[PDB]
């Protein structure tokens, strides 16, 4: 997945971790926004 | 400046692109002179403006 890339805009890093269920998720981009919410 | 592209975008959206649009009356897909164009045009900002 990582290839490739070019010109990179936004870039966001979050702290660093170490990793039967549900895991649902929804994407909203409405006016340039992207929303995400989640559940376990 | 977008020379030009299609009509109206979304509000708050960016137009950043290489794409040769052709405006003009042919569907030309070269680089300039007619149909064929350049989709960003530069402004002549001199003090003397």
């Amino acid at each position: 997945v990582y290839s490739s890339a070019n010109n990179c805009t936004f870039e966001y890093v979050s702290q660093p971790f170490l990793m039967k269920n549900l895991r649902e998720f929804v994407f909203k981009n409405i006016d340039g926004y992207f929303k995400i919410y989640s559940k376990h | 400046y977008r020379l030009f592209r299609k009509s109206n975008l979304k509000p708050f959206e960016r137009d950043i692109s290489t794409e040769i649009y052709q405006a003009g009356s042919t569907p030309c897909n070269g680089v300039e002179g007619f149909n064929c164009y350049f989709p960003l045009q530069s402004y002549g900002f001199q003090p003397t403006n």
